[PDB]
C-alpha cells in the first residue's frame, strides 16, 4: 500500500 | 482539486516539479508491471500531448527505454509545457525514437498504448486528428494504459468530450478525480490505480469528496454490545403500501431487520399490511383503515400516534401518487418531531417548503427521475450533478442520496460517492430495501450522513455476493445476501 | 565507478540530481515494504550524515511521514551537501522531526533503523561518536536497514573501517558494488536488493566487473546436438596424484565426467592410480611408474604422449611437493601444446617464467596461501586482491581463479565475482572437483575464461543443493549433485 | 542430591513441606491424564508406603476422588511419616477407602496401578511381601505409573535392589535422578516426566551431572562463518590401522569429516592406507612402512612429524594390540604435544603414568571392557560406575567417556549422561565412528570435554534416525546420517 | 513446558 | 524485476 | 479436564 491504492 | 493540490506541493512545500512528475511516470511504470507481468517481451507506443500529461508519457517511455522489446512515442501537441520539453529531452538524449505523425498501421507494432494526449488540462470537445488517433487505438485491440485520465473524459463531470480513449488501465496521482468515478468516464477508466506521487499527506486529506471505502463503511458500523435488548438497537415506523403497491413494505420492513433493528413496524392499507407477515412474521404489519386502498388525512392521527413509540420512520415506497396522498405525506411531514426516510411516491408528491421547515432531520432516496420532477429539471440535467444535489441538501438541511449506478450521498458539506453494486439493482424492489436499511441505521444511532453513507455500500456490495448471473438478482435474494455483506466487512 | 556513472548521468544526459536522490530514496521505501510486508505498524530511526547517503535517508524519511506509526531523523553530520540540504528541507516543511544528538535510549522506541550516515563516499577509519552510534546500532537488536552500502564499509574493497554497521537488508542504485560482493562486507550487508534509479542502461552495462549469474551461466552451457558421440565432447587428462595423496585424481577425474566430458585419462603412479577406477570405473586411470610413488622427469615423455590425444590438460592435485615433482611440472608446461588447467602442488612449484613462455593457454586455481606463495606475498595482502589477481593473469596472459567465499575470476580485462557456495566446500577435495569441471567444460568447446565462469557458479550452487547440513558435505556428495545442479540452470 | 534440594527448600526457603508434597501429587495426576487422556474411566489402584513417596501417592488418591471410576489404596507400609499422615489424614477425610491388605485377586479390578510404595529412601533388597506385591502388579497387564522413581531402583545408581516395578510412564520431581538415566532403572522408568514442584530455580541448577540434551547440543556447536576456508575447521591426524584391522581409519577418518573437519589425514600402514581412498577420496592416507603390517617404535619420527601440521591426533582403532605397538603408542603420546583422542588398542596399551605426564590434554573412549582392562577391575565394577569414572579423570586429567547404552562423559568435575541411540551401534565400527567426530569437533575449537558431549550426543541421534530396523544399521551408514543429526539439532 | 521437562 | 534486482 | 472447566 504505499505506492498504490486499487 | 488536484490541480490546486499540485500548486501548493511546489510553490510552497517546494518540492521541484519535474520531481512530482518524475514520480507519476515511475508509477506508471510499476502499475503495467503489476497488471502485465514482466515488460520486457512487450512493445511500448506512447502517445503525448505537449502538455504536464504527456511529459508524464515522456518519463514512462525513458524508464522503458532499454527494458523492454521496442518504444516508440508519438508527439501529437504543437508546444510543450516546461517539463514536458525537459522530458522530452531527456527522452531523446537516453536515444529514444519519437515522430510527429500518426500513422494508422504504427498500431500494428505494438502491443501496449499509453496514452499520456491529455490529462486533467482537457479543455473543450476532441475533434480532428486528435479523435481520429483515439478512434484508431479504441478500434485497435491493443492493451491501453491511460496517464492520470482517459484521454477524453473530463476529470471534474466524468463526461466524455466528443471521443474518449477506453482504458485497461488508468494510474491515476494523489487522490481519484471525479471522472473516474462517474459515468461514462467511471467506465473507459477501466482498472484504476491511485499513486502516491508524493504530495503532503495533510492536502491529500483536504479534500471533501471521497469515495465510499470498506475501512469508512467498517468504523461507522454500530457497535453490538453483549449486553443488550432490542430496545438498545432502536425502533422504525414504515408507512408505505397501497392496494395496487403491496409488495413494497415488506422489502423495506426487512432492510431495517437484516441491519440489525430491534423492532419494525409497517403501517400499510388493510388488508394489503397482511402480506407482509405471511412473508416474515418479524415484522409487525399494523392495519390502516382507508376509504379506496391510499393514505389520506383521514390516516393522520393514527400515524403520528404509532410514530410516537419509534426512533425513525420511513415513508413512501409503494404509497401511490394522487391528491389525498400528498396532503397526507406534506401534512405528516410537517407535523413529524422525529427523524424521516423519503423515498418513491413521498418524493413525487413533496412539498419541499415542508423539509425547510422540519425540525427534525430528513434523508431523501430519489433515482434521477424523482429528482428530476422534484427540482423541475430533466433527467439529463439532474443525474451525476453533484452540485446540484449538494446545494439542494444544504438549502433544505437534509441529506440527498441520488441513486445510481454510482450512488451520491451528500449533506451539502460532505459529498460522498458509493461505487459498490452492479445490474441486478436496476430492478423494482432494490430502492425500497436500501430505504429500510437507511432507517434501521438511523434507529441504531447512526447519524443520517453516516447511515446513508453507510447502507449505500452494503445495498450494492450484497448485489455483488449474489452467486449466479447479476441480472436474475432480486430484491428477495438481496435481503438475504445483506447480512453475508455485513460480516465481510469484518 | 558508479560516482562516475551518477556524474555523467547529471552533467551529460541532464537528469537532475534531485531526481536520482529521489528515486534512490523511494527505491528504499519500497524495498523495505517488499521485506517488512506493510510499513504502517512499524516506527523509523533514520541515521543521516551530511552527503548525499544522508540525503537519500531524508528522502526515506520524508516519503513514510503520515504513513507509518513514527518517524524520527537523527542528523549527525556538520555540513549537508546542496541534494542533502534540500531533502533535508524538504523533510521539515512536511513535518518532520530532526535531532542532532543521539541518545542511546532513543533506540528503544523504534523497530526499525535506516542506516543513511555514510555511503560510498567513506574516507577512512570510523572513530568517535559515529563508531559509537554504529556499535549501538549494532547491540541493539532492531531490523537495520543500510541506504547504498552498510556504513563503514569500503564500498571498493569490502573492507570494515574500523566499525561498521550489520544490515538486515541493504538496497544499493545501480549495480552492485564490489563492497557488498566480497567478504566482509559481503556478510554485513544481508540481503542485496539493486534498485534502478534512472540511469541510461547503456552506462549500467559499460562496468567492466560483474557478479556471475544464473542467466549469464545457463547462456554459456555448451550444446549437446543430438547426433553427437563422445569424441563430440572432448577429452581430458589429468596428471594427477603421488603415494602419498592417492584421492586427488578420482575427484578431479570424476568432476571432468559430470560436466558432461567425453572422455577422462588420470595418469597417475602405480598402484595409487588403481584407486580410481575401483570407485569410478568409467575413468580411464593410466599407471605411471614411478622410482618413489612421484613423478618425476622420467615420466615426462610418456606424459607427452598420453597428451597428444587429448583437448585439455589438469595437473597438481595431490603430486606432492618436492623437487623432482618441480622439474617434471615445470618442463612438462613449458613443452605441452595444449591448454592447461593448473591446480595445488602443480602451483606450489610452477615457475611463473614457464606461463609467460607458453603459447597455449592456461587457467591457475589458487586458494589464497597457494597465491600468496605464487607472488611471494602474505595470505592478507593477496585475499580478496581482485587488482593483484587481474595484474598477474594479465602479465602471465592466464585465467586466474581466486578460490574463497567469494570467487574471483580474471583475465587481467574482464573480472567475474561468484558469490554461489556454502562452507561445506572449507574442506579437502572440493578444490580437486573443481579443476576437473574447469577443464571438462574447456574440452567441451568454452573459452577458459568461459569454462572458469561456469564452474565456479555450478561448483558453489551444487554444494547448495545437498540436503543435510553443510558442514556434513563432502567432495564425494559434491560430485552426485552436479548433475542437479546443472538440471536447475535449465 | 534432590533430599538436599527439599531440605534446603523448606528449612531455608521456607516452603512448607506439605506443599511440596501437594504439588508432586498433583503432578503426577496431570502427568496421567497427559499420558491417558481423560481419567474418568479408569479404576485407580494406588500402593502407598509409609515413607514420603507413600504420602505423595495419599495425595494422588485423595485428588481422584470423586473425579475418576473407583479409587483405591492399598497401605503397605507400618508406620506413616508425618507429611504421609497427614495425608493419609485427608484422603479418608475426603471419603478415601484404604486397606491394609493386598490380595492377589484385587487387580483385577483395576485398569492403572499408582506405585508409591518406595521412593529414594529406598535401603536395601526388596524382599518379602513387598517383593511378592512387586511382582504381582509387573505380572498383571495393567497399566503403571510409578511416583518419584520405581520402587526398588536404587536412585543414585539405576540397580535393582532384588526386584523393581516396571513402569509405563514415571513422574519424577525437580530433577532426573541417576536411577532414571542409568541401566536397569532407565527401563525399568519407562516414559519419564520431570515435574516442577516448587524448587527454586538456583537449587534445581545447582546439580553438578546433567542429562546431555539438544539444547545444550545446539548451543556448543561451531558456527561456520561464511568466510571461511578449510584452514578455519582444522585438521586431524587418525594414527589407526593394521594389516589384520584395515577398516577402521576410514571410519574414523569420515566421523572426523562428517562433523565438519577442514581436513584430515590418516596414517595407516601400507598398503592398507589405500583401501580408505578407494571407499573415500576425500581422505588423505599416507602409507606407512613397517616391517610386519603394524606400527612399532621405527614409525615414531614419521607419526610425530605428521602430527606438526595438525591440531589433533587421533589413536588406536584398530592398531592390534603388541608390544611393538605398546612401545609405539606410549612414546609417541609421552613426546605428542596435541591434545590426543585414544581409543580402542591404544587404550588397551597404554601406560596410565603417560597420561599423568602429559601437558596437553586427552580422551579416553573405552567401552566397559577396555575400562576394566585399563584400572584392572571386572567389566561389573566399571560398568555405569560414575564416581570411578570420575576419579580417574581427575587423577589422570583427561575427559573419559565411557560408552554404553547411557554413555558417561566427565572431566573430574563435571559428569554428562547420553541418552540418544539404540542397539545398532552395538556393532563393530560404531566406536570408531564417535573416535573421529570427537577429534574433529576438537580440531574446531570446542574444548575436549565440548566436543566429547556433542559427538556422544549425535552419534547416537544419527543411529535413531536410520530408516529401518536399527539392527541393520552399520557404521558405514552411520556416517551417512550424520549431517542429517546436524540438521535436525537446528 | 511450566509443569513438566519430557 | 523493473525496479529491483534480486 | 482434571485441572480446569472451560
Ligand atoms: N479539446 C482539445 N483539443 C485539442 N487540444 C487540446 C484540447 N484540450 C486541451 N488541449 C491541449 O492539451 C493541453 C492540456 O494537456 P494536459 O492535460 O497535460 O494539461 P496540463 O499541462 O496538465 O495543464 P493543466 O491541467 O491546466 O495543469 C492544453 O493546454 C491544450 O494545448
Ligand atoms: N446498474 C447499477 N449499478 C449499481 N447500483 C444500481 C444500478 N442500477 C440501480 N442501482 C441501485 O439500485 C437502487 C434502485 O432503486 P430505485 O429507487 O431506482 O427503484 P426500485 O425500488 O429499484 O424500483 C438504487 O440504490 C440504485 O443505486
Ligand atoms: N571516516 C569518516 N569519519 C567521519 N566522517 C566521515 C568519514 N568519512 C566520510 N565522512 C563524512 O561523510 C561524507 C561522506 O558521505 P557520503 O557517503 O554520502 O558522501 P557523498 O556525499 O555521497 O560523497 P561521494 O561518495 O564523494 O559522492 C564525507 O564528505 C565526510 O564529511
Ligand atoms: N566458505 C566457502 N563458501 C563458498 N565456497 C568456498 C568456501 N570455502 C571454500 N570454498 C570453495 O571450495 C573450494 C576449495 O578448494 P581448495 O583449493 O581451497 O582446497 P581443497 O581441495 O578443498 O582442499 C574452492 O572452490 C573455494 O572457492
Ligand atoms: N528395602 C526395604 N524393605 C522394606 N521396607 C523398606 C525398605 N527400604 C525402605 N523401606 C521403608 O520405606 C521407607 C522409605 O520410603 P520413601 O522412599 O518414601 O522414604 P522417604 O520418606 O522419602 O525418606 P527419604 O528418602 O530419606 O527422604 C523407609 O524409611 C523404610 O521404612
Ligand atoms: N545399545 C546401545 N544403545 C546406544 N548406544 C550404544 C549401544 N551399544 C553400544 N552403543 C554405542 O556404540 C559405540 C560402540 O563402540 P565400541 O567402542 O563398544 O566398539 P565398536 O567400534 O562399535 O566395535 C559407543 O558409542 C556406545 O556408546
Ligand atoms: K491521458
Ligand atoms: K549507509
Ligand atoms: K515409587
Ligand atoms: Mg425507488
Ligand atoms: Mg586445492
Ligand atoms: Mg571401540
Amino acid at each position: 500500500a504505499w505506492l498504490f491504492e486499487a | 482539486h488536484m490541480k490546486e493540490i499540485d500548486e501548493l506541493t511546489i510553490k510552497e512545500y517546494g518540492v521541484d516539479s519535474r520531481i512530482l512528475m518524475e514520480r507519476a511516470g515511475i508509477s506508471v511504470v510499476l502499475a503495467m508491471e503489476e497488471e502485465l507481468g514482466n515488460l520486457s517481451d512487450y512493445r511500448f507506443l506512447v502517445l503525448c500531448g505537449g502538455g504536464n500529461n504527456g511529459g508524464d508519457g515522456f518519463v514512462v517511455a525513458r524508464n522503458l527505454l532499454g527494458v523492454v522489446k521496442d518504444v516508440l512515442v508519438v508527439f501529437l501537441g504543437k508546444k510543450k509545457t516546461p517539463d514536458c520539453e525537459y522530458n522530452y529531452g531527456l527522452y531523446k538524449k537516453f536515444g529514444g525514437k519519437v515522430v510527429e505523425q500518426f500513422e494508422p498501421s504504427i498500431l500494428n507494432e505494438f502491443d501496449v498504448v499509453v496514452d499520456a494526449i491529455f490529462g486533467t488540462g482537457l479543455r473543450g470537445e476532441i475533434t480532428g486528428e486528435y479523435a481520429e488517433i483515439i478512434n484508431l487505438v479504441n478500434k485497435s485491440g491493443k492493451v491501453v494504459v491511460s496517464v492520470d485520465v482517459p484521454s477524453g473524459i473530463d476529470s471534474n463531470t466524468g463526461k466524455v468530450l466528443r471521443t474518449a480513449v477506453k482504458a485497461d488501465l488508468t494510474v491515476t496521482f494523489g487522490v481519484p478525480k471525479i471522472g473516474h468515478i462517474l459515468f461514462p468516464g467511471r467506465d473507459l477508466t477501466g482498472k484504476l490505480k491511485v499513486a502516491n506521487i508524493g504530495h503532503p499527506v495533510h492536502l491529500i486529506n483536504s479534500i471533501n469528496r471521497y469515495v465510499i471505502t470498506r475501512e469508512m463503511v467498517r468504523s461507522l458500523l454500530p457497535e453490538r454490545p453483549r449486553d443488550s435488548h432490542k430496545g438498545t438497537y432502536g425502533k422504525v415506523l414504515i408507512i408505505a403500501g397501497s392496494r395496487l403497491y403491496s409488495g413494497a413494505p415488506v422489502l423495506s420492513g426487512m432492510g431495517s431487520l437484516k441491519v440489525g433493528t430491534g423492532l419494525v413496524k409497517l403501517a400499510v392499507p388493510f388488508p394489503q399490511n397482511l402480506i407482509a407477515t405471511s412473508r416474515f412474521p418479524e415484522l409487525i404489519s399494523v392495519p390502516i383503515d382507508t376509504e379506496k386502498g391510499f393514505f389520506s388525512l383521514q390516516n393522520l392521527q393514527e400515524c403520528l400516534e404509532l410514530s410516537k413509540d419509534v426512533d425513525v420512520v420511513a415513508i413512501g415506497p409503494g404509497l401511490g401518487n394522487n391528491e389525498h396522498v400528498r396532503e397526507f405525506v406534506n401534512e405528516f411531514l410537517k407535523t413529524l418531531e422525529k427523524p424521516a426516510v423519503i423515498d418513491a411516491d413521498a418524493i413525487n408528491v413533496l412539498d419541499t417548503s415542508v423539509l425547510k421547515e422540519r425540525k427534525s432531520p430528513a434523508v431523501l432516496t430519489p433515482h434521477p427521475g424523482e429528482m428530476a420532477r422534484l427540482v423541475k429539471k430533466t433527467v439529463g440535467d439532474v443525474k451525476y450533478n453533484y452540485e446540484l444535489a449538494e446545494e439542494f441538501a444544504k438549502e433544505n438541511d437534509c441529506v440527498l442520496v441520488l441513486k445510481s449506478a454510482t450512488t451520491i450521498v451528500t449533506d451539502g458539506e460532505k459529498t460522498l460517492f458509493n461505487i459498490t453494486g452492479n445490474t441486478g439493482l436496476s430492478k423494482g424492489g432494490s430502492g425500497d430495501v436500501l430505504t429500510g436499511m437507511i432507517a434501521g441505521f438511523i434507529a441504531q444511532g447512526l447519524s443520517p450522513l453516516e447511515a446513508s453513507t453507510v447502507s449505500v455500500y452494503l445495498h450494492g456490495f450484497a448485489a455483488e455476493l449474489f452467486e449466479q448471473d447479476e441480472r436474475g438478482l432480486t430484491a428477495s435474494e438481496l435481503l438475504r445476501l445483506i447480512p453475508e455483506a455485513i460480516r465481510r466487512l469484518k
